[PDB]
Parts: structure tokens; C-alpha cells; sequence
């Protein structure tokens, strides 16, 4: 039964847009497109989180709360798997999915309470490492690269 | 151009992936790297490995040698699916099925009889699936038997068992024949495939930059004759362990000998031509009648069966590029003594013919009382042989201040 | 050490306690000697009993065989008149119904007295008898040694660091 | 509900129209749960614990090998009789036996620094000789054959070789808490909590 | 196969004197028994004690006219737990000895073996040989560990 | 009954050896298993030299079959020396080396069984019942 709501719901969230100038998903091709990005990260530092806090707090503006998590010095690689990465108009782009949300279900889901979510599951510090995992790919592979 | 690179360890491989990786760049950023693995922790270590060097390793694709190889057939030749009908459960339904309206032929008889006497519909699938399983063998590695099967010719100098395999193959050929499934399976496609490429003028689209095949030692001639014609297009990389640096495989006639002594290799970074054999004149006192080479080192004779026939199936490629880069190993210990035998082709085993080799024992090589590269344990039990192995490895931490347990 | 036990092994000195003890089958499962074929008699005929009685004492005989020959340098026989029967004092015992009497007595029917004619009849360099003889004097000496020293060598570091390929879920 | 929905899927693909038992979808789903794998923490950065795994030659520092004794290693499959490939071999045919030796051989030349092998030589239960691999034994006849130690320069050729097989093998003790383990010299246990135990110094 | 290779040629001729007293010593036509031969190599093995050179088979006859089941069992096994105590008593001073030729070896507590047929009497004999302070293991032991 | 020989049993039909207690058995199997590898004996020799799975050897105990499995073992490595050395230090082994004309090709056949003495057909009575049931399952019924 839930299936013809499935798929109005699924052409809903196809047709909606999700960039700064309004590209929406139907326009990427599938030479665009690449799903589900496995990544290794190399690091030959021990990892102290009191001296990664701060560096991310002097910039990430969402740092404001968020008490800092507490993690042993790892040294070694880092796995990943990213979700979607796709580019457009000569221009990369990061697509990730989040589908948990149990505790919303009127609109007050708006930028602020995204926010707080961003904050309270801590998902700045993936976004930052798949950051600095696709500056690396794109400084790896294409020439004359530029952030 | 199929470049064929022969290396004592993978370290040296990995670096040769690195530098082809860093000379030539991918022209679309998002097309993945095909690297052709075996198992996952191959495919891990590479992953690793290209990391630590790259400081990224990303968008590259590890699939299976037959899953690249239906994947090439799909891009290259169009109507056909990307699952093939002829799966082992496919066929084992299929066979299941088929082996009851077969029990009334003459060649079945072996068949009724084992399948008659009690059937709970247990021995049918054990059968089906057995029998699937060979098919699925016979896919892989025998298109000439599945192709004589298909217009109804028993094959000269076989087993009895084709007397009831035969008129079962066939059946199945016409009973996806008679289904809406497709007709195309993975030893009737080969032949077109590698035709299809030589006949052709221009290169098909779709097909990737640069294909690695690394940390795979055993392919069958039929993938081989299949990654010739995909190399006479797309410059593909084999990345090939080897332990003896000299030709160590069997032979076909005296006119193929020729051919590979004209053959010769050149180095990656030294680019000077080097032999195969470590006598070109004497190549021919090595080989016997039969074909096979007197391999003067008995442990690589009696435990590398497996490549010394990949080796001959390499070698027997006419557009092949063979490129050598063995990095020697100075002999010290008696690890790396036994690698240097076994990588410089010879025998260091004295046998003791005449009675003044018998009584001399300096003719060997000193093994040092303190050499514990290579050490044999006798233990009692499975708790007791772990037992020692832990403080065995603890003492191996305790002499080496520079070791990690992952390098254990 | 049991005699099913000792088949195919070596031993310097053999000693046989218990080698004139013998057990009577009860039941009547034999062989046939013309056929050759297990016959199991379900009804008490005494023709069965005694064909299954002499295939047990040939199986003492046997077991008698392969106990005697697992000895290198030396073994010592326990023999003694042994009455299966209820009756104390019969005029004859059973030695004969055991596997070794049947070689000491010849397969015959004797007394205790008999017995020991036929022990002492075959007296050769190598094959002795001896009286069984009841006492003990004190148990054994110790002669215990002395233990050296000895300590367990200890790892002076950590075995390794902390290494670990972990993804996002690992730090959280 | 995924492997029985596949094995279905997997029945329906080829339409089959007749009754199938139950015993047989037990006996089909029993074989395909436990069918599974896991190889995720293989070079995690822990000592890895894995079997030989064929067509799979990393190189390592210290490579160690256990259950080298005859009838464990190298693993036997027997083949079907009715197959075709076992009576005419070709090149490319493979076999498990060839594959284990191949797996033996890449684990002698991938081992770079330290070498460990280590089969159960006596029995645990009645004390019986174990004999080791075919491999191992071919392997300790050509170290035998082609090294010599240094305090028997020129004795001879077998007793050498036997001097030297004797060397390398090191039987140890049936049980841990032997004093053997624990004397000083080329070997010694770093077991801590059996030392006491060995001493004999506690009381009763 | 004529030749025996395993025991001392004074053993070889007390089996071939024992079984070869009638014909047909196992009882049966198609069994037949036949005098084996010594090995030249160890023709000089010898069992010596203290006073001379033991004999090989030794029949310690328990005297009496007839006894029981338990009280001989008991006898033998005391008679069995002396003979051992005597051979290891004088076997750790030198007088008890194995000799190959010239070569002697002394007889440790692993050399003496008791060769029985039941459980009931292996416990005999090692309850028999525990008072003298003599510790005996039993190979033939099948009992399962979990019914301790 | 006659006395036994391994270097002049005939090789053909039904033969029954009576090895008495303490005799050399496993010794004298071995000594048949290299008969039948190397093909000896002249005229009651075997019309053909078998390999090494074609020799079928029952024993019940699977500890007694480990342990003749080391002894064969052993005895084609120590007849392979002593072919390739053309000398010995056992009397057997010196009449089994003076039975041979060739030394080349026999310790070639030496090599290969000693290569292939993993795949030993040395098994037990049940384990050669059920590898002959599953070996050829269809004449005999056999899951």
C-alpha cells in the first residue's frame, strides 16, 4: 500500500533542486554521476583531538556548541563511502543521505533544527573529511587543480 | 599494447602501477580505474598501498576477472544482458527439471537407474546441481566441447560420462531456447568477441582508459585469448608475481622454442634487453620430449605447477610486451638464501654422486646457529602450538625495535 | 596396558598377572565349519554352547599369543589353580578350561600337582619357575634431585601502537 | 527473508512447474547461511589470522604457518568421476592440490624477514608419531641438502643434513608449565603465570 | 616371514617351546603354528640382575590347591608390585641392566610394563603398586574426563 | 607354506602372507609398495610400473596408516638417494638397487612419487568404501 505514495514521493524529492543556483537532480548524466565512493586516507601523525577541536572551531562556524568528542591517537588509514559525488557546469559536487529523522513530522524541519542535527550527531567532521577525501582525489587526478 | 610485467615481490609492482599512474593521468575524472583482483584483501591491500603512495585512493574498481569479462562483453557487443542466463542455480533448475523428460532415452539409463530405485526429490537436486557445477566449469575453461555439444557431435578420446553429459547439454541449449530467457552464454560469445575486435576499424565507446590485472596468477586460456584482443585496442597492464626471474614453464614444439628465444625482455627503468634463458644455446638440452622443462630447483619443480602452466599460457601470446624489473636479494640469511635459489634458477642440493662430494661436507653453504629466519616446530597439541607461536612472536617484537604486528 | 592395546607395540619387560583367569561365553553365537557362516543358536542346545566355548578359547589362545610376544628382554607368567567351578575341593581344576593350561597341560584334565609336573617338565635355559612369595620390605627410595633457577624473560615496550583502519563510526 | 526470497527467485527464473519438498528448501537454505564470509579486519593493523586463501600473496615481514601435518595440509578435494576435465588436463585446468603447493610456495617467497612453521608432531592423546607435510618435508630436505653448519665443517653428507634437521627442530614440551620451557638459553617462554608453577617452590 | 626382529632369541625360544608342545596348538586345522627364528643382531640382548642372568620366561606359580578369583588376583597382584619394586630398587644402583653386547642400559620405571585384560584388574594392580610408592599411568584408559 | 621373499613374490592373483608376531610388516609393505613403484622382480614382476595412485594400501587404524604412509614415505626418499648415489647402507636396499638395470629414470619415478605422495592412495577400509561411494555414485546409489 505504500507504494504509489512512494513513488509521487520519490519524483517529489527528484524534482526539487539542491544547489546554490537550482540544479536539480534529473540533469546529471551518468557519466556525471559516481555512487557510493570508497576511500582510503592515509595519516602518519597520532591523531590528538585537542589539537584537531580547535583547527576545526577556528573555522567551521556550526562549532559554536558541540562539546569536543574524545578519541585515541589513531595512526594508520581511514575508510569511507561516499554516498554520491557528481559534477556540473565544470564544478564538483558532494551528495550525502541522511533518512533516520524519527523526530520531526510536521514542517519544523527548516535550516536551524538541520543545524542542531549537524551538531548533535556530529556529522561536520565526515563532511570534513570527505572534504579533504575529494581535494585530494581531484588534486590526484586532474592537472592544474585548484580548490 | 598488452604490457606484461614480471617482478620477484609486489612492492616492485606496486611501484611500477605508481609510476604508470603518475605518467599518464585519466582523461575523464570520474571513469574508474579497472584493477583485476582475485580475493577482497588483495583488493584492500592495493587499496593501501595506492593511499599511502597517492595520499587518496578513490573511484577504482576491483572486480571479478569474469565479471570484467562479461562486463567488456556487454559494452562491446550489444543486445545482451548484464546477468548472464547461464548461472550454477540457473542451470541447476533448469537441469532439475530437464532430467525427468530425459530418464526415457537410451543414454540416460545410468541415470534412471540412480535416480529410480527412491526419490524424495533429494538425489535430483544433488545431481542438477553437480551437474551444473561442471557446466559451469565447462564455460569457464571448454568452449570447444559446449560447442560440439550444441549441433549433436560426441568429441573423440573423452570420458564415458560425455556418452550421458552430452544429449544433457544440448537439451538446456534448447530450453532456454524454448523460454523467453536469451540465448547468449559465455562460451558461444568468446570467439565473436575476439573477432569483433580484430575485424574492427575503430574502437568501441565505452570501454575504459587502462585495465590492471595484478595479484592474479591463474587464468584460463580462454580469458587470455579474450585479454589479447582487448589489449590490441586498450593498453592493458599485467602485473605478474613470478619467483624465478628465468623462463621456468614447459615447452610446445621445437619451432615455438624459436620463437621465444627470439623473445626477449627489457627493463622498466635500465631499458637494456635481457634473455629468458640462462643459455641461449644450450635452451634446448633443458626441455625434454614431452615439453617440460628440467627445473634444476626441485622445490619451484614440485610446488609451482600452477605457474609454471601460467607462465607458458603468458608466454604464448604473440602481441604480448614482456617487461622485467627483479629486484635481487643479497644472500645472508637462509630465508633469503633460499630466495636466491630459487629466483636465480639453480640447485644448491647436493646429492653426493661421487664418494669425494659424499665425504666433504664445505662444499654446502654455513648456516649460522643464530639465523632464526627459518625455524620447524613440533608441538603436542593446537593450544600448545598457538601457545608457543605467541611467545615466538613476542620474542621476534622483543628482537626487532622497528616491527609491526601488522607486517605478522 | 591392555592386550587389545599392546597389538604392534614393544616393551623390554612384560609382566602377566592375570593371563590364567579365563570367562565362559554363555551364549550360543558360533561359526559353522563347513560353511563358515555366523550361526546364532537362540535355543540352549549344549552342541552351540561348546562350539561358541571353543571359539573363546581359541580367542584366549590368541589373546595368550599376543600377550606372550610383546616382551624383549624378559616376561613373568602369574599361574595358579584356578577352579571356576563352585566346588572347593573336586579332585581336579580348570586350568584346563583356560588358555594357558591348555599349553601347560596339554589340553588335559589335571590336579594341582599335575600342574606343577607339567611346569617343571618343561624347564630349559631360558624358561624358569619360582614360587609365589607374599612380603614386602619397604616400598621405594625417592632419591630426589635439586632445581635449578629459572626466570621468564619480559618485554620491555609496547608490542605495537595504536593502528587501526577504521572508518567514520570508529571516532563517534 | 533475502535467501529465501533469492532462492526462490533463483527456482522461479528457470519456471519450474513441478512440486518441490520441503526437506529440500531446508536442506538449501541450511547450505546457504552458513555459505558466508567475513575478511573486513584482514590488514586492519592487528596480527592477521586467516587460511590460505588462493591467488592471494601479500608480502610480509614475518609469515607464520600452522597445521602443517600430513592430512591437514595440503587441503584434498576429490573430484565428481563424471567429470571430463580430471581425465584430459589441460594448461589452464586448476586444481586444489596444485593451488595449495602454489599457495605453499608463495608463502616461502613472500615471507621477507622471518619464516615460522610449526605441525603437530606428537599425539596429545596416546603419544603417537605425527608426521608432517609432504611440502615441509621436501622443504626441510633441501635445507638439509644445501646448508651445513659451521661446528661439523666435513663429517659427511646425511649426517650433516641430519645435524642440521636436528637443529632447527625445536620439539617442545607437552605441557607448559615444564621446567624445560623455562631454562635459559637459545629459548625461553615469556609466559609470567606459569613461571612460579615451574619453579616448584609453592607449597602444598 | 621366518625372521623376528624384535625380541631376544631366549623369548623366540620360550614361544616356540610353549606353543609347540601338541599340533595344532590353537585348535583349529587351518591355523597352524610354526617355530620362528631370531635375529643375528640381537641374539645378545640379556635381562641381567644382581645375582646372575635372569631367564627369559619366568612362571611364577602361586602355590596352594585351589583358590579363588580375588584372593589370587590380590597374590599375583602383590607378587607383581614386589618383582617391580625389586627391579626398580636394584635398577637405580646398577645391578639390573639391559645389555646389547657390551652395551648396558638401566632399567627405568618406563621399561616394566603389566600386561592386563579388564579395567577392574588394571585398577587392581595400580591400587597394588600405588602402596609401594610406585606411580603407574594406564594407556588403555577410556573413561571420559567430564565423569570426574 | 614356503618362506617369503619381497624382492621374489610373484606380483599376480590372490597371495596370502602370514607375518608373525614381531616380523618386519611394515618394513615388508614398504618394501612392496617401491616393488610395485619401480616395477621389479623380472618374471614375477608386474606387467606394468604403477604410480603412486594406483597403489591401494587398507590398513584399519587410521594412526597405523599415518604411520606407514611416513615409513613409504621415508623409504622413497632413502631409495632415492641411494639410486641417485648408486649406493646404500642397507642389504635390501643394496639387492633392490642391483635388481635395476637404469638408475636415470628410476629415480625420475622415485621424484614424481615422492611429489606425489600427498595424493597417496594409503587409506582406511571405511574412508576407501566412502571415497569409492562418492567417486562413482551413480552404479552404487550414494548421496
Amino acid at each position: 500500500q505504500w507504494e504509489p505514495v512512494l513513488t509521487e514521493w520519490i519524483t517529489a524529492v527528484l524534482q526539487a533542486p539542491l544547489n546554490e543556483t537550482g540544479v536539480s537532480l534529473s540533469q546529471l548524466s551518468a557519466r556525471n554521476k559516481q555512487v557510493e565512493m570508497e576511500f582510503y586516507l592515509p595519516i602518519s601523525e597520532p591523531l590528538i583531538a585537542s589539537q584537531l577541536d580547535t583547527l576545526i572551531r577556528q573555522f567551521d562556524p556550526l562549532s559554536a556548541g558541540c562539546p569536543p568528542l574524545e578519541f585515541m591517537q589513531v595512526r594508520g588509514m581511514l575508510k569511507g563511502f561516499i554516498d554520491l559525488v557528481f559534477r556540473h557546469e565544470g564544478r564538483y559536487y558532494l551528495l550525502a543521505y541522511k533518512s533516520n529523522w524519527l523526530g520531526e513530522d510536521s514542517s519544523a524541519y527548516t535550516q536551524q533544527a538541520m543545524a542542531a542535527a549537524m551538531q548533535a550527531h556530529r556529522y561536520d567532521l565526515q563532511y570534513q573529511l570527505y572534504t579533504l577525501a575529494l581535494h585530494r582525489y581531484l588534486r590526484h587526478r586532474i592537472a592544474d587543480y585548484d580548490y | 599494447m598488452l604490457r606484461v610485467y614480471h617482478s620477484n615481490r609486489l612492492d616492485v609492482l606496486e611501484a611500477l602501477m605508481e609510476f604508470i599512474v603518475e605518467r599518464e593521468r585519466l582523461d575523464d575524472p570520474f571513469e574508474p580505474e579497472m584493477i583485476l583482483v582475485q580475493s577482497t584483501g588483495m583488493a584492500q591491500w592495493l587499496q593501501m598501498t595506492l593511499s599511502q603512495k597517492f595520499g587518496i585512493a578513490a573511484n577504482i574498481d576491483f572486480p571479478l576477472p569474469a565479471s570484467f569479462i562479461w562486463d567488456m562483453f556487454v559494452r562491446v557487443l550489444p543486445e545482451i544482458p548484464k546477468e548472464s542466463a547461464f548461472n550454477k542455480q540457473s542451470m541447476s533448475w533448469k537441469l532439475m527439471t530437464l532430467l525427468p523428460q530425459l530418464l526415457e532415452r537410451e543414454d540416460f539409463t545410468l541415470l534412471r537407474h540412480y535416480l529410480t530405485d527412491d526419490s524424495d526429490k533429494r538425489k535430483l537436486f544433488q545431481l542438477s546441481s553437480k551437474a551444473a557445477d561442471l557446466f559451469d566449469q565447462y564455460l569457464v575453461y571448454r568452449p570447444d566441447w559446449l560447442a560440439q555439444w550444441e549441433t549433436g557431435h560426441l568429441v573423440e578420446g573423452l570420458g564415458e560420462a560425455q556418452a550421458w553429459q552430452a544429449p544433457l547439454w544440448k537439451a538446456l541449449v534448447e530450453y532456454t531456447h524454448q523460454l523467453g530467457q536469451p540465448r547468449w552464454h559465455r562460451a558461444n560469445l568468446y570467439q565473436r568477441f575476439i573477432e569483433t575486435l580484430e575485424s574492427a576499424t575503430t574502437c568501441p565507446p565505452g570501454l575504459p582508459s587502462r585495465v590492471f590485472i595484478c595479484g592474479i596468477s591463474a587464468l584460463p586460456p580462454v580469458y587470455l585469448q579474450a585479454l589479447q584482443a582487448l589489449g590490441k585496442h586498450i593498453e592493458i597492464h599485467l602485473l605478474f608475481t613470478n619467483p624465478c626471474r628465468y623462463y621456468w614453464g614447459d615447452i610446445k614444439d621445437p619451432a615455438y622454442l624459436a620463437k621465444l628465444l627470439t623473445r626477449q625482455r627489457r627493463h622498466s627503468f635500465e631499458d637494456r634487453e635481457l634473455p629468458l634463458f640462462r643459455d641461449s644455446e644450450n635452451a634446448g638440452q633443458l626441455f625434454n620430449s614431452d615439453g617440460e622443462q628440467d627445473v634444476g630447483n626441485p622445490l619451484l619443480a614440485s610446488w609451482g605447477k600452477l605457474g609454471r602452466d601460467y607462465i607458458y599460457l603468458l608466454s604464448d601470446l604473440e602481441s604480448s610486451q614482456e617487461l622485467d624489473a627483479f629486484v635481487d636479494v643479497t644472500p645472508d640469511n637462509l630465508l633469503h638464501n633460499i630466495q636466491s635459489d630459487i629466483l636465480e634458477l639453480e640447485n644448491r642440493a647436493v646429492a653426493g654422486v661421487n664418494i669425494e662430494e659424499f665425504s666433504r661436507s664445505d662444499n654446502k653453504r654455513p648456516l649460522d646457529p643464530l639465523d632464526s629466519s627459518i625455524t620447524f616446530h613440533v608441538c603436542h597439541s593446537p593450544q600448545r602450538e598457538v601457545e608457543v607461536l605467541h611467545d615466538r612472536l613476542l620474542a621476534m617484537l622483543e628482537e626487532d625495535p622497528t616491527l609491526t604486528p601488522r607486517d605478522i | 596396558v591392555t592386550i587389545h592395546k599392546s597389538k604392534g607395540l614393544e616393551y623390554p619387560l612384560v609382566w602377566l598377572p592375570f593371563i590364567t583367569n579365563f570367562r565362559v561365553q554363555e551364549q550360543a553365537f558360533y561359526h559353522d565349519r563347513h560353511s563358515f557362516e555366523a550361526v546364532l543358536d537362540l535355543n540352549a542346545a549344549p552342541e552351540s554352547v561348546d562350539l561358541a566355548e571353543a571359539e573363546r578359547l581359541a580367542e584366549d589362545l590368541r589373546l595368550l599369543y599376543v600377550a606372550l610376544t610383546r616382551s624383549v628382554w624378559h616376561c613373568s607368567l602369574g599361574v595358579a589353580p584356578l577352579v571356576r567351578r563352585r566346588g572347593d575341593k573336586k579332585g581336579d581344576t580348570d586350568v584346563h578350561q583356560s588358555a594357558l593350561g591348555r599349553l601347560l597341560q596339554k589340553g588335559e584334565p589335571q590336579d594341582a600337582a599335575g600342574l606343577r609336573t607339567c611346569i617343571e617338565a618343561l624347564c630349559d635355559d631360558d624358561i624358569a619357575w619360582q614360587t609365589a612369595q607374599t612380603g614386602d620390605n619397604q616400598p621405594w627410595q625417592v632419591n630426589d634431585v635439586s632445581t635449578a633457577e629459572l626466570n621468564a624473560k619480559t618485554l620491555q615496550r609496547l608490542p605495537g601502537d595504536n593502528w587501526r583502519v577504521t572508518s567514520y563510526s570508529g571516532l563517534q | 527473508e533475502q535467501q529465501w526470497q533469492a532462492i526462490i527467485a533463483e527456482g522461479l527464473g528457470a519456471q519450474y512447474g513441478d512440486a518441490v519438498p520441503l526437506s529440500l528448501l531446508r536442506d538449501e537454505l541450511a547450505q546457504r547461511l552458513d555459505q558466508e564470509r567475513i575478511s573486513q579486519r584482514f590488514l586492519a593493523g592487528p596480527v592477521n589470522i586467516c587460511t590460505l586463501m588462493p591467488m592471494r600473496s601479500i608480502p610480509f615481514k614475518v609469515v607464520c604457518l600452522l597445521g602443517m601435518n600430513d592430512g591437514v595440509y595440503p587441503r584434498q578435494l576429490a573430484p565428481l568421476g563424471f567429470d571430463l576435465m580430471s581425465q584430459k588436463p589441460k594448461r589452464g585446468d586448476r586444481s586444489r592440490r596444485d593451488d595449495d603447493r602454489y599457495l605453499f610456495l608463495e608463502a616461502l617467497i613472500s615471507a621477507q624477514q622471518k619464516l615460522y612453521i610449526s605441525y603437530i608432531g606428537r599425539s596429545i592423546q596416546d603419544n603417537s608419531e605425527r608426521f608432517p607435510s609432504v611440502l615441509v618435508q621436501e622443504l626441510i630436505d633441501y635445507i638439509g641438502q644445501s646448508h651445513y653448519l659451521p661446528g661439523d665443517e666435513a663429517l659427511n653428507c646425511d649426517e650433516s643434513e641430519a645435524r642440521v634437521k636436528a637443529h632447527l627442530t625445536c620439539l617442545h614440551t607437552r605441557m607448559p608449565f615444564d621446567p624445560q620451557n623455562y631454562q635459559p638459553g637459545e629459548r625461553q617462554s615469556y609466559a609470567r603465570e606459569w613461571l612460579p608453577a615451574a619453579s616448584q617452590a609453592g607449597k602444598a | 616371514l621366518d625372521t623376528n626382529w624384535r625380541s631376544a632369541p631366549g623369548m623366540v625360544n620360550s614361544v616356540n617351546k610353549l606353543f609347540s608342545q601338541t599340533d595344532d596348538a590353537f585348535m583349529f586345522r587351518e591355523i597352524p603354528f610354526i617355530p620362528v627364528k631370531s635375529a643375528g643382531k640381537n641374539q645378545a640382548l640379556r635381562f641381567v640382575f644382581k645375582g646372575e642372568t635372569q631367564p627369559a620366561m619366568k612362571m611364577w606359580l602361586m602355590e596352594g590347591e585351589s583358590c579363588g578369583v580375588g584372593d589370587y588376583q590380590s597374590t599375583m597382584a602383590q607378587v607383581c608390585a614386589a618383582q617391580i619394586r625389586d627391579w626398580l630398587q636394584a635398577g637405580q644402583r646398577g645391578e639390573a641392566l639391559l645389555m646389547n653386547g657390551d652395551d648396558a642400559r638401566p632399567v627405568r620405571a618406563s621399561d616394566i610394563s603389566v600386561l592386563v585384560r579388564s579395567r577392574q584388574e588394571a585398577a587392581q594392580v595400580r591400587d597394588a603398586l600405588t602402596l609401594l610408592e610406585i606411580p603407574s599411568v594406564y594407556l588403555s584408559n577410556r573413561d571420559s574426563v567430564f565423569e570426574t | 607354506a614356503e618362506t617369503l621373499d619381497p624382492l621374489r613374490l610373484p606380483l599376480q592373483g590372490e597371495r596370502l602372507i602370514e607375518a608373525s608376531a614381531g616380523t618386519g610388516k611394515t618394513f615388508t609393505i614398504a618394501a612392496l609398495y617401491l616393488r610395485l613403484l619401480l616395477g621389479l622382480g623380472g618374471s614375477a614382476a608386474f606387467p606394468r610400473p604403477l604410480t603412486v595412485e594406483e597403489l591401494l594400501v587398507v590398513t584399519f587404524t587410521e594412526a597405523a596408516t599415518a604411520e606407514l604412509r611416513g615409513r613409504i614415505r621415508s623409504n622413497i626418499h632413502e631409495l632415492r638417494i641411494a639410486c641417485l648415489r648408486e649406493t646404500t647402507d642397507n642389504p635390501l636396499y643394496e639387492r633392490l638397487l642391483e635388481e635395476i638395470d637404469d638408475k636415470a629414470q628410476a629415480a625420475q619415478w622415485l621424484l614424481l612419487a615422492e611429489r606425489q605422495m600427498d595424493e597417496a592412495a594409503v587409506f582406511t577400509i571405511h574412508g576407501f568404501c566412502q571415497r569409492m561411494l562418492n567417486l562413482n555414485a551413480f552404479e552404487s546409489g550414494m548421496l
